[PDB]
RNA sequence: UCAAAGUUUGAGCUC
RNA sequence: UAGUCGCCGUGCCUACCAUGGUGACCACGGGUGACGGGGAAUCAGGGUUCGAUUCCGGAGAGGGAGCCUGAGAAACGGCUA
RNA sequence: CAGCCGCGGUAAUUCCAGCUCCAAUAGCGUAUAUUAAAGUUGCUGCAGUUAAAAAGCUCGUAGUUGGAUCUUGGGAGCGGCCGUCCCCUGCUCGGCGCCGGCCCGAAGCGUUUACUUUGAAAAAAUUAGA
RNA sequence: CGGAACUGAGGCCAUGAUUAAGAGGGACGGCCGGGGGCAUUCGUAUUGCGCCGCUAGAGGUGAAAUUCUUGGACCGGCGCAAGACGGACCAGAGCGAAAGCAUUUGCCAAGAAUGUUUUCAUUAAUCAAGAACGAAAGUCGGAGGUUCGAAGACGAUCAGAUACCGUCGUAGUUCCGACCAUAAACGAUGCCGACUGGCGAUGCGGCGGCGUUAUUCCCAUGACCCGCCGGGCAGCUUCCGGGAAACCAAAGUCUUUGGGUUCCGGGGGGAGUAUGGUUGCAAAGCUGAAACUUAAAGGAAUUGACGGAAGGGCACCACCAGGA
């Protein structure tokens, strides 16, 4: 097609572009509220942590870093916070 | 494209447009600084600081949440190193190379990489000489270098 | 003029390969240019096995095989007449024929 | 050009100055070896004495006996095969007579059959060879 | 490294106009470019472009019409006396009737004919017709 | 499943 | 730095100290069938080559050197080698 | 003979003659240096896979070139939404003078180049030119 | 009361620091790869030796001989031996600045690429001079000397062969240490940067998504499976347009001629010669002229003619089968 609304691309599109190549530059990372069933408080983990995020009071471990997104310990819920 | 290699990789951080802080985050700049002081006292770079803050405390950038930046704050409190960390890491790399060559005299590739590394060092060194952080008499000298880490 | 796009070989990313001695000659050919043939074949082919099968003791006892892998040189190939010349146009047709022969 | 920089006047001019010499004709004009080697020394004519008459054979397809004449110049002493042109003009040229010689329109290049002969005779003894061929004037005797 | 933003953009549009493309996205937004487009627009050669502000070097989206044969650039930026203006506009244009040579000046960004009215020489930027 | 195979009046071809 | 000479300023010259200055932005050295300029020829626009030559400036009267005389000469149609 | 291609080996449109015919006309021919023609030295303006052509590869000081970002607009009057004329510094002595103050005039000072416009200044002769 | 230096503590100034580039450097995470070096392990075959078995030929060619051989050859078995080489698995696959890089295991460090809301905030691109690396042959010393094999000899064909065939066989071929810097070192295509068509396949990292299948007993991993993303070796494709054409999504964006920057060519020969300079033990490398001669030298593509190149078809002035 010749005509193409370059100013008005769909959200599905802006998801299926490259990180810089979206109409405006936007990141693919996020923060998240990670929680074990036992301990009380919730950690604020970055999705690409490059760190062993220990829990409050050094009770027990949650993440072990990998390439991209961190794999969570067996039986540890989370909730993707927003702003 | 990269300076001393043929790669042309396009991978880096991409910061978003909103310079505004999120609604959930209520940790102040003063509290973050007291953390900075402890971590700098314990011994840590601005990079590793920025990493930990984004990971545990969920605060990606200090420059965006607060006004000024992390290194300038450290420079205010006198935690900054004698010379910049990247040159620090390069000479340490350089030393390990010359050390491995010392036993292993043949490693020609190691010699080629070493030489390119030193070229890169003096390039940075001239930038920092213009930026007026090193004195005019500073000089990398494989003899004296190993004293510096 | 450029006769072929690949220069009768398969050297696009690499740069050097080990030479081989011809079987019929000993002509040195780069392995990647050199012709490679994996010929597995019965020590007795077809006419012989019918004759030899008479010579076997057991009714229908399987024969082992002769697992060759041949490489020839070029001038030998045309002489031994494994490959024919083709036209400028048919040259690009690099698909081998089906499995009728 | 390729360096289309605003401040590469010098680099350009230098390059040009080097490459003019690769041109065969400029070098021909400005080095002296050609001018000095040429017996004419940048001249149209030159006087000289006839010392012998020579029949030089022509090149292929053509086939002819060209009538040249070995002159020796006075100023240098160099020797030349000046060719006499037209029909029946050689009987006029007597030996030990001064003739004015000119070029042959080629600037240092051989012409056709006569191999290596760039020169032709104009006068003989203050007498135009044309006038003798036409029959206007006579040889002084 | 990328030296001339404008120089990349104007090639991108000429390789659009040859293909009859309808709207074009250009990745680095410069103030000089912006002045340039506004010059051609007031005089009617293209429609209404719109610029995408990122706290960054912006982008620009031009809705292209079909009246533009070429829109060229002159690198390096040569100084131009009023003596040379005629020889430039002679050798650089299709004719004496139409086509323009746009040069920014102390006075401001404007056409060469406006420079002739105002009595103002200056630095050649480029041209179009 | 490869031993070899040389020359040709000077005496006139041609848009 | 201090003097000499010179009509004055200056290694112009003398003496005593200091050890500087130029260089790939082509110095230094070699060549030039080069006195210079105002100009001429050629040309689309750019340019190219020439310019001893009747106007201006310079230098010179066999080779080099030296000098009297004079307001003015290191004069050559003035002298001494 | 023919600058070059070529002509001449017995009907030569190419030589030597005659017969004619062509160009220019008191002038024409020949030679040499040199210039346009030459987008065959190319800044405007050449080439560089195969016609001649890219250093075997990478490092490297001078050289050359280098991202974005800071003033946009405003007031009064004017012409046929549009354009243009009028205006966009600041910090000791007297009069548009007026009832010590205000403004103006004057003196001195202005963070700095390239770029562009003016004038003066340019020996005549020459060139164009009335 | 005015004008110069010095020295105490104020009030106010919105009090003082442009963004973080589909510019770049450096850090981090788990990977990736015949990437490099050193040391370590294994395999057969090989040729040689020792021993045992039957035995008269074995070799080698288009056809033979010199050659080994009844003082036991060749063939087979078991042991020993030294140095090459790591087949087949091996791809229009990967990595390396380039030549090139593949037996096991260990040590050392590095790096392209990927994810990243990691730090600094212009630190960058190309480069005469200068420098590191740079297959084979060649050279100098040792060490080692299994195979092949320049040179050389002889034996064969042949009008000649001081070659092509053969039997021997030297330097060399292997390792360490010293030089050397040349190949069609070819994609015969300099480096960065932008833009303009598809199509399927692939390698790596990353992401998402029914179900199969092992861990077995789920998770979360592994093998399949269907996709998207970055750059990567290649492939196909078209009236994109270019190009003398052969051809190229680049050899494009060129008389509508300028994004940046190096190198380098200007008729053929003479000649990469001479002379000079410099390097090298030598071999030779590098820089690099002129005279003179000469009107053409070449490229792509067309039609012929030829072909001791292939495929088709015919003929008793061809053959075949035969006959005068
Ligand atoms: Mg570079
Ligand atoms: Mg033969
Ligand atoms: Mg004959
Ligand atoms: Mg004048
Ligand atoms: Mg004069
Ligand atoms: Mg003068
Ligand atoms: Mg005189
Ligand atoms: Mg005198
Ligand atoms: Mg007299
Ligand atoms: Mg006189
Ligand atoms: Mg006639
Ligand atoms: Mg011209
Ligand atoms: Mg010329
Ligand atoms: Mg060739
Ligand atoms: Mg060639
Ligand atoms: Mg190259
Ligand atoms: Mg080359
Ligand atoms: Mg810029
Ligand atoms: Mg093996
Ligand atoms: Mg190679
Ligand atoms: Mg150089
Ligand atoms: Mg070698
Ligand atoms: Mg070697
Ligand atoms: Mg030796
Ligand atoms: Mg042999
Ligand atoms: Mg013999
Ligand atoms: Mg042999
Ligand atoms: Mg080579
Ligand atoms: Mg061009
Ligand atoms: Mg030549
Ligand atoms: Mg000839
Ligand atoms: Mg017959
Ligand atoms: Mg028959
Ligand atoms: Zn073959």
């Amino acid at each position: 097609p010749l005509a193409k609304d370059l100013l008005h691309p769909s959200p599905e599109e802006e998801k299926r572009k490259h990180k810089k190549k979206r109409l405006v530059q936007s990141p693919n990372s996020y923060f998240m509220d990670v929680k074990c069933p036992g301990c009380y408080k919730i950690t604020t983990v970055f999705s690409h942590a490059q760190t062993v995020v220990l829990c409050v009071g050094c009770s027990t471990v949650l993440c072990q870093p990998t390439g991209g997104k961190a794999r969570l310990t067996e039986g540890c819920s989370f909730r993707r916070k927003q702003h | 494209g990269r300076m001393h290699a043929p790669g042309k990789g396009l991978s880096q951080s991409a910061l978003p447009y909103r310079r505004s802080v999120p609604t959930w985050l209520k940790l102040t700049s003063d509290d973050v600084k007291e953390q900075i002081y402890k971590l700098a006292k314990k011994g840590l770079t601005p990079s590793q600081i920025g990493v930990i803050l984004r990971d545990s405390h969920g605060v990606a950038q200090v420059r965006f949440v607060t006004g000024n930046k992390i290194l300038r704050i450290l420079k205010s409190k006198g935690l900054a190193p004698d010379l910049p960390e990247d040159l620090y890491h390069l000479i340490k790399k350089a030393v390990a190379v010359r050390k491995h060559l010392e036993r292993n005299r043949k490693d020609k590739d190691a010699k080629f990489r070493l030489i390119l590394i030193e070229s890169r060092i003096h390039r940075l060194a001239r930038y920092y000489k213009t930026k007026r952080v090193l004195p005019p008499n500073w000089k990398y000298e494989s003899s004296t270098a190993s004293a510096l880490v | 003029t450029k006769k072929r796009r690949n220069n009768g070989r398969a050297k696009k990313g690499r740069g050097h390969v080990q030479p081989i001695r011809c079987t019929n000659c000993a002509r040195c050919v780069p392995k990647d240019k050199a012709i490679k043939k994996f010929v597995i074949r019965n020590i007795v082919e077809a006419a012989a096995v019918r004759d030899i099968s008479e010579a076997s003791v057991f009714d229908a006892y399987v024969l082992p095989k002769l697992y060759v892998k041949l490489h020839y040189c070029v001038s030998c190939a045309i002489h031994s007449k494994v490959v024919r010349n083709r036209s400028r146009e048919a040259r690009k047709d690099r698909t081998p024929p089906p499995r009728f022969r | 050009g390729k360096c289309r920089g605003l401040r590469t006047a010098r680099k350009l001019r230098s390059h040009r100055r080097d490459q003019k010499w690769h041109d065969k004709q400029y070098k021909k004009a400005h080095l002296g070896t050609a001018l000095k080697a040429n017996p004419f020394g940048g001249a149209s004519h030159a006087k000289g004495i006839v010392l012998e008459k020579v029949g030089v054979e022509a090149k292929q397809p053509n086939s002819a006996i060209r009538k040249c004449v070995r002159v020796q110049l006075i100023k240098n002493g160099k020797k030349i095969t000046a060719f006499v042109p037209n029909d029946g003009c050689l009987n006029f040229i007597e030996e030990n007579d001064e003739v004015l010689v000119a070029g042959f329109g080629r600037k240092g290049h051989a012409v056709g059959d006569i191999p290596g002969v760039r020169f032709k005779v104009v006068k003989v003894a203050n007498v135009s060879l044309l006038a003798l061929y036409k029959g206007k004037k006579e040889r002084p005797r | 490294v990328r030296m001339n933003v404008l120089a990349d953009a104007l090639k991108s549009i000429n390789n659009a106009e040859k293909r009859g493309k309808r709207q074009v996205l250009i990745r680095p937004c410069s103030k000089v470019i912006v002045r340039f487009l506004t010059v051609m627009m007031k005089h009617g050669y293209i429609g209404e472009f719109e610029i995408i502000d990122d706290h960054r070097a912006g982008k620009i989206v031009v809705n292209l019409t079909g009246r533009l044969n070429k829109c060229g650039v002159i690198s390096p930026r040569f100084d131009v006396q009023l003596k040379d203006l005629e020889k430039w506009q002679n050798n650089l244009l299709p004719s004496r009737q139409f086509g323009f040579i746009v040069l920014t000046t102390s006075a401001g960004i404007m056409d060469h004919e406006e420079a002739r009215r105002k009595h103002t020489g200056g630095k050649i930027l480029g041209f179009f017709f």
